[PDB]
Parts: structure tokens; C-alpha cells; sequence
């Protein structure tokens, strides 16, 4: 029961990196872009 | 493979997670000022 839910807190963690990570590499294309005009 | 390895492997995740978060918060800092 350990195993499953360290499984499911990595599958967990995974998922929202995935959500961090697209909203940092939004920010970041305006960022980079509005900075470069 | 392991409790240990999934212990590192969610070690590792929350230090990403962490970095994002802190970089977002950067990004959004540097956004606002992009405002002039």
C-alpha cells in the first residue's frame, strides 16, 4: 500500500509539473518576447 | 524500482516543482514591470 502511494504521489507530482512548467514556458515566451521587441 | 528509488525520484519532483513555482513567480514579476 506504501509502494502504491508513493506511485500515485509521483504520478501526481508529474502532472502538475507538467501544469507548472507550461505556465512557466507561457511566461516565458511573453516575457522573452515583450522584452525583444 | 524501490521505496528508496521512489523516495528519490519524488525528492527530485519537488525540487522541480519548487523551481517552477519560483520561477513563475519571477517570470510574473518581470511581466508586470514590462509594463511601463
Amino acid at each position: 500500500a506504501s509502494i502504491a502511494r508513493l506511485e500515485e504521489k509521483v504520478k501526481t507530482l508529474k502532472a502538475q509539473n507538467y501544469e507548472l512548467a507550461s505556465t512557466a514556458n507561457m511566461l516565458r515566451e511573453q516575457v522573452a518576447q515583450l522584452g525583444a521587441p | 524500482a524501490s521505496l528508496d528509488e521512489l523516495q528519490a525520484e519524488i525528492e527530485q519532483l519537488e525540487e522541480r516543482n519548487y523551481a517552477l513555482r519560483k520561477e513563475i513567480e519571477d517570470l510574473q514579476k518581470q511581466l508586470e514591470k514590462l509594463g511601463a
